[PDB]
């Protein structure tokens, strides 16, 4: 994990998580619970989608063997095309499985991007509100309702007015 | 015995002409359709 995004800061996946790929878990008055974003997990499966699909488009072209004998008393050219045929099998597996190894890589690596990216923007509209506890938990001041959390999940969290409110709370604990 | 062949086109003519060690052929073998196949080793069986 060259991001950290896995391990790292969060070391522990969600079991519990099954609807999508990426999303929040909210700890709040109103229950608690899993929920997903749908902007996060669709682009990742799009990507994936396009990249196996690259794997078998790309190796659409491909050296295929072909019979060819020969009568006992030319060798030679037996010899050249038995090592041909199997020549270009051997540089053709190379390119399969070197193609195969770094792909998975990049799908490891891509993962890693776009949940550290989302924690990203998280940690970007909640800010002083909040506090960075280590495993990726936010702590939040503001005693607002379970729509302050689908607004975290919407990307859509205006700052002043909880402000003030958690203003009002960075100086009863100071 | 050393057997030959030939390919003969259409409206072309092979002329055959000995006077001993001749093996005359007896039935031609037409050339109907053309297309792609493989001569495949194999010990295995019809399947169904
Ligand atoms: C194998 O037999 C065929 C047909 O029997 C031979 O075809 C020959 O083809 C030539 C060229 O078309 C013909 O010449 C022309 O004939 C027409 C009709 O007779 C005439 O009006 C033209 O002025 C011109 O002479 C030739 O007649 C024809 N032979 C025939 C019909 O017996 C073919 O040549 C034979 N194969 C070999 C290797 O000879
Ligand atoms: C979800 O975010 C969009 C962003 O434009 C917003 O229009 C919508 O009101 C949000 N959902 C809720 C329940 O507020």
């Amino acid at each position: 994990g060259l991001f950290g995004a896995i391990a790292g800061f969060i070391e522990g996946g969600w079991q519990g998580m099954v609807d999508g790929w990426y999303g929040y878990h909210h700890s709040n008055e109103q229950g608690s619970g899993y929920a997903a974003d749908k902007e996060s997990t669709q682009k990742a499966i799009d990507g994936v989608t396009n990249k196996v699909n690259s794997i078998i488009d790309k190796m659409n072209t491909q050296f295929e063997a072909v019979g060819r004998e020969f009568n006992n008393l030319e060798r030679r050219i037996e010899n050249l095309n038995k090592k041909m045929e199997d020549g270009f099998l051997d540089v053709w597996t190379y390119n399969a499985e070197l193609l195969v190894l770094m792909e998975n890589e990049r799908t490891l690596d891509f993962h890693d991007s776009n949940v550290k990216n989302l924690y990203d923007k998280v940690r970007l509209q909640l800010r002083d509100n909040a506090k960075e506890l280590g495993n990726g938990c936010f702590e939040f001041y503001h005693k607002c309702d379970n729509e302050c959390m689908e607004s975290v999940r919407n990307g859509t969290y205006d700052y002043p007015q909880y402000s003030e409110e958690a203003r009002l709370k960075r100086e009863e604990i100071s | 015995m050393e057997f030959f062949w030939t390919i003969l086109k259409p409206n072309d003519a092979i002329n055959f002409e000995s006077n001993g060690n001749f093996i005359a052929p007896e039935y031609a073998y037409k050339i109907v359709k053309k297309g792609d196949s493989t001569i495949m080793k194999s010990e295995l069986e019809y399947g169904n």
